[PDB]
């Protein structure tokens, strides 16, 4: 059943490192 | 169905293979951040 | 009727064998200013 | 389908030139369109040809010179000219269009192109001798026999297992 | 590299293909996901396989092809060990951590520029033996396990056969096939219908026999290669850029795609149905079979039947081989299976046979095969172009040969756009045609 | 001097009423208890009855068989063989499926 | 010794078992052993179609013509028993076997005359007060041949017999009358009569090879055309056994 | 001269012959020749075909009875399928003939020589030094008229399914395959349908702006289109003035100004969609069919209400059944 809240966090995982990104800095 | 000890799991095996896809969607993510 | 089977043959090949021929000779030439 | 199947438009003259017009143009786009692209003058630095171009000024951006010269040898015909060019693909559609509106007129009063008697009087006789044209008219009188009853409920249509065509087999 | 000394956002992989690649690790980034595919696939195809539904009935695509290597099947198709497949997409899986693990480092933290770092090997295009060197590894790197499988196949389990004595059963090719005329033979084989060079292969002793040839002939290559620099008429040929490498080397998968939707399609040996789903011929050839026994066993004498049409319902005359089903079946009369052979003769189907010899284990695989045919729509609701929605199911072979056929043509584009830019940079019209200096503006006008 | 065809005609005759031994497709058997299966086998296979009785007088039939027969010859009918109804051994698969 | 992967292309499937020159030498018959025949088979080669002689009554012609669909012709795998009837002469009754092979030859002009090469529901016999067969020995008999379509069948336009669209159709107020020959779909039956001469007989095996000739009739065509007559011929092998 | 051949060599890649020949060339130029009068010919005069599976003679030559309509050269026969009837495989040459040899000659032929004219499509994007996603265009083209001969008769077995060279012919393969395909309903025909229309759509729309911001240079009694000479330095038309009226027709910003990807929307747009078609096809080729969704809305009780999808695939059974009356000896359609 539990399925799709599982799934949510793995989704939002990879803007997430977007956002710790824009924060610190680098990666420009 | 996978191993009996494994049940607990059902619901990411069922994920798991989205992730692939999830690639080429993220790299617009970023592109879109460094303004192009 | 078997003669035309070959009569078509060396028509192809020649053609095949001709068309290799031609891009075998490299192409790297035949453009503007033969780089 | 209902028309294929009743009006047989598909193969109504009319109809045809605005198939000739829509797909003849959509050919005459999609190579202007890409015709263009290739003679184009690296006017700008790099690998971004779609920035290098003048939003200010004339100038032609694709050689009109290295166009010509280019269909001239490779399909024996040069569009030498863009007022005509930019033009006949106003043509095109348009055109072929109203040759459908023209068609379909013609279906308004069940006028349309089903008919082909030099076949179908020769269809008589001569129980052997067949042409798409009548192999595929064939199609179309299954798709009456089968859709007119739910297509058309306010007739009430009622077709007893029997009277279906069908071929033996299916 | 930034925007400017670059191309756009949508080529964006091309601002990477100056100086010296900052990442392999892009390569090698997805040589992941490729990889940690198999790892998910697998894992969710096993995470709903059901051992008695028959395998292709659940849309498996991934799981079949453990099956046809021997692993978790034995008797029939029958699925015994639950274990072996879930094992090979666990490991997979975990097995693309340390693939993208590195890719994903290679890229941002690493030499920005292995060309300088140069030395083991490195960077660089036009360098014509770097070149000729590396793909050598990769060369030694494939014909590695064409042994792989050759010992799978002789030293590890043995592979499925589904024409194998018995019935289809995990055997092991104990004697593969010397005699280079077979082996080869099939390239110089008709490409046509009766015999396609690649997919016409009744077993396995000439699948591994052949594999066997083929890696050693493929390391020879590397071994090759490696050692030399590629003679002067080469160079004169083909057009040395980093591109125009990707360029050529990318028409070869489009082709090879090809030749596997047109092999996924074709054949029952190496796709054994029991894993995948009957192949299109064998279905229409599947009904046959069933209706000439619905009515010979209804009483009919079949052989001697002459059908609406005026050629015979059962059965019907090829010109070649004289006999086989005949319907609209006739097209696939080429179709061949453990499930139809015995009812074989030397001059075709055996009238005797057929009528006698024709066993109970057939009359029900043969209905499998004429129900579950590679018939189905994007809805997913398999059979008929018309049929009710209730039972669904679309063949493996369906998925896997269409889907290839898309991919193996839009590279078939790739190919050429890859090829017609890069023929470009030869003579440096690949940016545009010079406003001052082209070609054409000063030329014989062709009249 | 007034050609006509055939099985519309033959229609015309009991044939169309009941089941035709003789002609009738082996597929019009089922529509009674238990006679479908094997018995039209037999009764199919088994030549040409002139008499519609001369059906409980088979080869082999059984006690069983026998009897329901009897019971069935109710429904069953005969005319001569219609060449263009049994050739093709259609009377086995009449081309006719759901 | 021959698998069908060895003999599948060859166009030899259709064309059936030799018998060496070791022949000549006549089969046993008994008249006290029942004896059966084994896929006794007719490979043909020679097509001849008698030619609608004009209107002229001097001797109808019988033209050559050319085969068209390859090797879909001959037809073998026949059986029935063969009686021993009084004064020691031997018939054979077909019971059943691939016997209807349809062929259609293209005739002198450009018609395309196609018809049922067929030895169906026949009943051979030969010479009496023999004891063996050999090239001596031989059969005539009867046959049965239906026509080249079956039951139903549409004809383009969707006429037919069995079934079919029951007319003119295409044409509605269409004058009905004259087109009876089209819609009113008759259904030929009508005899046929081969005749086959031993030249290579194996006095063990039962086996027996030679030439045929059968006279039949052609695609009656439901009505349109009155057939044309055929005349068959080609040698053909056949395996007696007890 | 040290080797005479030198001059077929530069020949051959003359940039400069009124007619430029390829590498390509060599073999487009005749592969197609033959192809074409095979074609033209068996079209005026040529034989039945028994087509289907069966000994049905489907004529299809104008001297044959056909109305330039009707016409159409047939295809191979069931009996053939996929392997390879060449002249010489078949004995009589009437054989070719009746089996209809024709079509795979005339296929085959062009359907081959047709890609290296996309070949030498570009050959001349070289010899003539100019960008070359030209070639690729022609794709889309190419690729159905490979699809509708080459992929689907692979898929289904027999070259006797793949669209009869001929008018009447394509109707026929058309109206059949909806029925074994509903490819009317299928996810990528539409993507096709999208485009084509589109271009059509485009190729009235780039056309109609340019002529309608064309410029000056005539009077009323001289031809407005005579205003530009072949050659010309700077473009006919006036683009701000164009891209300042149409923008402004509806959104301003749903225009173009950059002439280059203006142009280059034109190309891609009806060349995109045509390949998801050629794939369609190439799709369905495998049995992939359009969507269905036949009984898929029902009731409580479960009365079963029609989709208006029912009413397509009601008419799809009107085709089903009839096509290819006679062969069909069996219950299931299943090719
Ligand atoms: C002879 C000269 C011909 C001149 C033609 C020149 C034209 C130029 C080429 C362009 C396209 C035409 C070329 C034809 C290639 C297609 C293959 C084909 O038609 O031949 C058909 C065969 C099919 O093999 C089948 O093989 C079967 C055998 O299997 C059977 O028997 C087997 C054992 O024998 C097994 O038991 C198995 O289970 C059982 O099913 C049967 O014999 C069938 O009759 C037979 O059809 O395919 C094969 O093996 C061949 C596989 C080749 C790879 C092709 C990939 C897919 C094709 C894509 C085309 C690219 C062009 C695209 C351009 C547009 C944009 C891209
Ligand atoms: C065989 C493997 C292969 C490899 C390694 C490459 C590699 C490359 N190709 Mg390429 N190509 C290939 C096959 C390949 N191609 C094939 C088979 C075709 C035929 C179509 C092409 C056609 C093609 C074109 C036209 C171009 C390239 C370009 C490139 C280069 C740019 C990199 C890139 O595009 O990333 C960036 C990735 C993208 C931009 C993907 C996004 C695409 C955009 C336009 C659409 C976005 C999709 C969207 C609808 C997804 C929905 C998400 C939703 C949630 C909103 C790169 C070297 C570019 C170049 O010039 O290189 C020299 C270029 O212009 N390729
Ligand atoms: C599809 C696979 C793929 C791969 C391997 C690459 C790789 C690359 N691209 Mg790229 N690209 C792609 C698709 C891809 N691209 C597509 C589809 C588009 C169209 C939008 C682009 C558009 C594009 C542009 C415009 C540019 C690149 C550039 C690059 C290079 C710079 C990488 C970088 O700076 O990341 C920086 C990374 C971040 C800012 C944060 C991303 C975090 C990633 C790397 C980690 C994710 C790992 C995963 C989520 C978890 C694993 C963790 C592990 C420890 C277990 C690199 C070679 C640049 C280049 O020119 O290189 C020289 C560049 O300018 N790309
Ligand atoms: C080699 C490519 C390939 C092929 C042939 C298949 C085939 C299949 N997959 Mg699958 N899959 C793939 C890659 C592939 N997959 C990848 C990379 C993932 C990870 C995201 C998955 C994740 C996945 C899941 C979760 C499931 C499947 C399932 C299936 C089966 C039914 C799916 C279906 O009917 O919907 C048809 C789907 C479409 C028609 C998508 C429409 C395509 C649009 C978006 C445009 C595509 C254009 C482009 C050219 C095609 C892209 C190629 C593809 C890799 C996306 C079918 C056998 C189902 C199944 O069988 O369960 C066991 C199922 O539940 N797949
Ligand atoms: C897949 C193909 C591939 C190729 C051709 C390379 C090539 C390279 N990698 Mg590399 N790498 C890969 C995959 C690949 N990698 C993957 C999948 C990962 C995930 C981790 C990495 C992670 C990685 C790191 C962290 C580094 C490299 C580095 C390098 C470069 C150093 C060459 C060297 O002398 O190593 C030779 C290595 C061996 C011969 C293997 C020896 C195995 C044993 C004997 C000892 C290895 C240590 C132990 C086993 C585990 C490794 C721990 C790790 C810290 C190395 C070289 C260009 C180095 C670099 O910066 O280059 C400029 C570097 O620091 N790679
Ligand atoms: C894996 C990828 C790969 C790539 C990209 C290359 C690339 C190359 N290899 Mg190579 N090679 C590889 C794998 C690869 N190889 C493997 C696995 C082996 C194992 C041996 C080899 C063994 C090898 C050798 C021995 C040689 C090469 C050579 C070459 C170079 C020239 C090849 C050439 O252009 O052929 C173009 C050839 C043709 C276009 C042939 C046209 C002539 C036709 C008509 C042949 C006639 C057909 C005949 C009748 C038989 C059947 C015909 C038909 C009916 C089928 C080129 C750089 C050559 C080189 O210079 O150095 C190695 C070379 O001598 N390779
Ligand atoms: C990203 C989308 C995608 C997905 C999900 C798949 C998925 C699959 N492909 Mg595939 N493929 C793709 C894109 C994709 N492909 C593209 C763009 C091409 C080029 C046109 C191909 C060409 C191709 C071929 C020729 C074959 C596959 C096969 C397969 C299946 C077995 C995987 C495999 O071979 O493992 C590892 C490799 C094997 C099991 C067999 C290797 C074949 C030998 C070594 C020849 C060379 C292999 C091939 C060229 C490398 C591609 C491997 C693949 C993982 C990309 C699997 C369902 C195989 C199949 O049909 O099912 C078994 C197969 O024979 N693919
Ligand atoms: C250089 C160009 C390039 C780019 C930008 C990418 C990008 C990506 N690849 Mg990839 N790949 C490439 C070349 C490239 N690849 C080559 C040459 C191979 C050799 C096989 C692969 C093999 C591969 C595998 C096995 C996988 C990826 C995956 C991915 C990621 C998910 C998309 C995917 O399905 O990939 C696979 C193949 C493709 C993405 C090819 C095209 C598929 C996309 C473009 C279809 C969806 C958008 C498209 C249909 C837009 C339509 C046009 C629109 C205008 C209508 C994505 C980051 C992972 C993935 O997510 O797949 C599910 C994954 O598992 N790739
Ligand atoms: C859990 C886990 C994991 C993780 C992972 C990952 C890394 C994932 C991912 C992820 C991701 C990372 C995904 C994705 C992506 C992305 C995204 C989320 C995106 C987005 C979105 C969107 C919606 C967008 C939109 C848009 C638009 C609007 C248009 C265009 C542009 C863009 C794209 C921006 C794995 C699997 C390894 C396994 C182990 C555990
Ligand atoms: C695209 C790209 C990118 C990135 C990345 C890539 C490309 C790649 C890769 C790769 C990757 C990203 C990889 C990886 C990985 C890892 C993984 C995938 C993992 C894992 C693991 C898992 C998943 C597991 C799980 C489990 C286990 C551990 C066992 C048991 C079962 C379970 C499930 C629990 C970006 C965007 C930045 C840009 C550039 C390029
Ligand atoms: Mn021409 Ca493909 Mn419908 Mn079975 Mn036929
Ligand atoms: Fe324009």
């Amino acid at each position: 059943i539990a399925q799709l809240t599982m799934i949510a966090m793995i989704g939002i995982a990879g803007p997430m490192i977007i956002f710790l990104l824009a924060v610190r800095r680098g990666n420009l | 169905k996978l191993p009996e000890a494994y049940a607990i799991f059902d619901p990411l095996v069922d994920v798991l293979p989205v992730i692939p896809v999830l690639f080429f969607a993220l790299a617009f993510v970023v592109q879109a951040a460094v303004g192009f | 009727m078997e003669t035309l089977k070959i009569t078509v043959y060396i028509v192809v090949t020649f053609f095949v064998l001709l068309f290799v021929f031609g891009f075998l000779s490299g192409d790297p030439a035949r453009n503007p200013k033969r780089k | 389908l209902f028309f294929q199947g009743f009006h047989n438009w598909t193969l109504n003259p009319f109809h045809m030139m605005g198939v000739a017009g829509v797909l003849g143009g959509a050919l005459l786009c999609a190579i202007h369109g890409a015709t263009v692209e290739n003679t184009l003058f690296q006017d700008g630095e790099g690998a971004s040809t779609f920035r290098a171009f003048n939003p200010t000024q004339a100038e032609e951006t694709y050689s009109m010179v290295t166009a010509n010269r280019f269909w001239s040898q490779i399909f024996g015909i040069a569009f030498s000219n863009k007022r005509w060019l930019h033009f006949f693909m106003l043509f095109v559609p348009v055109t072929g269009l109203w040759m459908s509106a023209i068609g379909v007129v013609g279906l308004a009063l069940n006028l349309r192109s089903y008919d082909f008697i030099s076949q179908e009087i020769r269809a008589a006789e001569d129980p052997e001798f067949e042409t798409f044209y009548t192999k595929n008219l064939l199609l179309n009188e299954g798709i009456r026999a089968w859709m007119a009853p739910q297509d058309q409920p306010h007739e009430n249509f009622v077709f007893p297992e029997e009277v279906l065509p069908r071929g033996n087999a299916l | 590299d930034q925007e400017s000394s670059g191309f756009a956002w949508w080529a964006g992989n091309a601002r990477l293909i100056n100086l010296s690649g900052k990442l392999l690790g892009a390569h090698v980034a997805h040589a992941g996901l490729i990889v940690f595919w198999a790892g998910a696939m697998t894992l969710f195809e096993l995470a709903h396989f059901i051992p008695e539904k028959p395998m292709y009935e659940q849309g498996l695509i991934l799981i079949p092809h453990i099956a046809t290597l021997g692993w978790g099947v034995g008797p029939g198709g029958e699925v015994v060990d639950t274990f072996p497949f879930f094992v090979v997409g666990v490991v997979h899986l975990i097995s693309s951590a340390v693939l993208g693990f590195g890719g994903v480092y290679h890229a941002i933290r690493g030499p920005e520029t292995l060309e300088e770092y140069s030395s083991f090997f490195g960077y660089d295009w036009k360098d014509k033996n770097k070149m000729t060197t590396i793909l050598g590894f990769h060369l030694i790197v494939l014909g590695i396990g064409a042994l792989l499988l050759v010992a799978k196949a002789m030293f590890f389990g043995g592979l499925y056969d589904t024409w194998a004595p018995g019935g289809g059963d995990v055997r092991v090719i104990t004697n593969p096939t010397l005699d280079p005329r077979v082996i080869f033979g099939y390239l110089l084989k008709s490409p046509f219908g009766g015999e396609g060079w690649i997919v016409s292969v009744n077993n396995l002793e000439d699948v591994v026999g052949g594999h066997i040839w083929i890696g050693l002939i493929c390391i020879a290559g590397g071994i090759w290669h490696i050692l030399t620099t590629p003679f002067g008429w080469a160079r004169r040929a083909f057009i040395w850029s980093g591109e125009a490498y990707l360029s050529y080397s990318l028409g070869a998968l489009s082709m090879m795609g090809f030749i596997a939707t047109c092999f996924v399609w074709f054949n029952n040996t190496v796709y054994p149905s029991e894993f995948y789903g009957p192949t299109g011929p064998e279905a229409s050839q599947a009904q046959a079979m069933t209706f000439l026994i619905r009515d010979q066993k209804l009483g009919a004498n079949v052989g001697s039947a002459q059908g609406p049409t005026g050629l015979g319902k059962y059965l019907m005359r090829s010109p070649t081989g004289e006999i086989i089903f005949g319907g609209e079946t006739m097209r696939f009369w080429d179709f061949r299976g453990p499930w139809l052979e015995p009812l074989r003769g030397p001059n075709g189907l055996d009238l005797n046979k057929i009528k006698n010899d024709i066993q109970p284990w057939q009359e029900r695989r043969a209905a499998e095969y004429m129900t579950h045919a590679p018939l189905g729509s994007l809805n997913s609701v398999g059979g008929v172009a018309t049929e009710i929605n209730s039972v669904n199911f679309v063949s493996p072979r369906s998925w896997l040969a269409t889907s290839h056929f898309v991919l193996a043509f839009f590279f078939l584009v790739g190919h050429l756009w890859h090829a017609g830019r890069a023929r470009a940079a030869a003579a440096g019209f690949e940016k545009g045609i010079d406003r001052e200096s082209e070609p054409v503006l000063s030329m014989p006008s062709l009249d | 001097e007034e050609l006509v065809n055939v099985v519309d005609e033959k229609l015309g005759t009991a044939y169309g009423e009941k089941i035709d031994l003789n002609n009738t497709n082996i597929a019009a058997f089922i529509q009674y208890r238990g006679l479908y299966p094997t018995l039209a086998k037999l009764i199919v296979k088994n030549a040409p009855y002139e008499s519609v009785e001369d059906v409980l007088n088979i080869p082999g039939l059984t006690e069983r068989q026998k009897q329901i027969l009897r019971e069935n010859l109710e429904h069953f009918t005969v005319t001569e063989v219609e060449t263009a109804l049994v050739e093709g051994g259609d009377r086995y698969n009449n081309g006719l499926y759901k | 010794t021959l698998t069908y992967d060895d003999i599948v292309g060859t166009g030899l499937a259709n064309k059936c078992p030799t018998l060496d020159d070791t022949a000549r030498g006549a089969y046993p018959i008994d008249s006290s052993q029942t004896y059966r025949i084994a896929r006794l088979c007719l490979q043909p080669t020679t097509f001849l179609v008698k030619e609608e002689p004009k209107n002229k009554r001097q001797e109808a012609e019988f033209v050559p013509t050319k085969l068209v669909t390859r090797e879909t012709t001959s037809l073998d795998q026949i059986q029935g028993e063969l009686k021993v009837n009084s004064d020691g002469s031997l018939t054979f009754v077909e019971e059943d076997g691939i016997d209807f092979q349809p062929v259609t030859v293209q005739m002198a002009g450009g018609e395309r005359i196609p018809l049922l090469f067929t030895v169906k529901n026949l009943v051979a016999s030969t010479q009496p007060n023999v004891t063996s067969i050999t090239t001596s020995t031989d059969f005539k008999g009867e046959f049965n041949v239906p026509s080249y379509r079956t039951a139903n069948f549409l004809d383009p336009k969707g006429r037919g017999l069995a079934s079919g669209y029951d007319s003119a159709i295409a044409l509605p107020q269409a004058k009905e009358e004259e087109l009876a020959r089209a819609n009113v779909k008759r259904f030929s039956l009508t005899k046929g009569q081969i005749s086959l001469n031993v030249a290579k007989v194996d006095g063990r095996t039962g086996e027996i090879a030679g030439t045929f000739e059968s006279e039949q009739l052609s695609d009656d065509d439901m009505g349109a055309h009155e057939p044309h007559e055929v005349k068959i011929q080609g040698v053909f092998y056949a395996s007696i056994e007890p | 001269s040290a080797n005479l051949w030198e001059r077929f060599c530069n020949w051959v890649t003359s940039t400069d012959n009124r007619l430029y020949v390829g590498w390509f060339g060599v073999i487009m130029i005749p592969t197609l020749l033959a192809a074409t009068i095979c074609f033209v010919i068996a079209f005026i005069a040529a034989p039945p075909v028994d087509i289907d599976g069966i000994r049905e003679p489907v004529s299809g030559s104008l001297l044959y009875g056909n109305n330039i309509i009707t016409g159409a050269v047939v295809p191979s026969s069931n009996a053939i399928g996929l392997h390879f009837y060449p002249i010489w495989e078949a004995a009589s040459l009437d054989e070719w003939l009746y089996n209809g040899g024709p079509y795979q000659l005339i296929i085959f032929h062009f359907l081959l020589g047709a890609s290296c004219y996309m070949g030498r499509q570009w050959e001349l994007s070289y010899r003539l030094g100019m960008r070359p996603w030209i070639c690729v265009a022609y794709s889309a083209p190419l690729a159905s008229a490979f699809a509708v001969f080459l992929i689907y008769p692979i898929g289904q077995g027999s070259f006797s399914d793949g669209m009869p060279l001929g008018i009447s012919g394509t109707f026929n393969f058309m109206i059949v395959f909806q029925a074994e395909h509903n490819i009317l309903m299928h996810p990528f025909h539409q993507l096709g349908v999208a485009g084509v229309f589109g271009g059509a759509l485009f190729c009235a729309m780039h056309g109609s702006l340019v002529t309608s911001s064309l410029i000056r240079e005539t009077t009323e009694t001289e031809s407005a289109n005579y205003g530009y000479k072949f050659g010309q330095e700077e473009e006919t038309y006036n683009i701000v003035a164009a891209h300042g009226y149409f923008g402004r027709l509806i959104f301003q910003y749903a225009s173009f100004n950059n002439s280059r990807s203006l142009h280059f929307f034109l190309a891609a747009w009806r060349v995109v969609g045509v390949w998801f078609a050629a794939l369609g096809i190439s799709t369905m080729a495998f049995n992939l069919n359009g969507f269905n969704f036949n009984h898929s809305v029902i009731d409580a009780k479960g009365n079963v209400i029609n989709t208006w999808a029912d009413i397509i695939n009601r008419a799809n059974l009107g085709m089903e059944v009839m096509h290819e009356r006679n062969a069909h000896n069996f219950p299931l359609d299943l090719a």
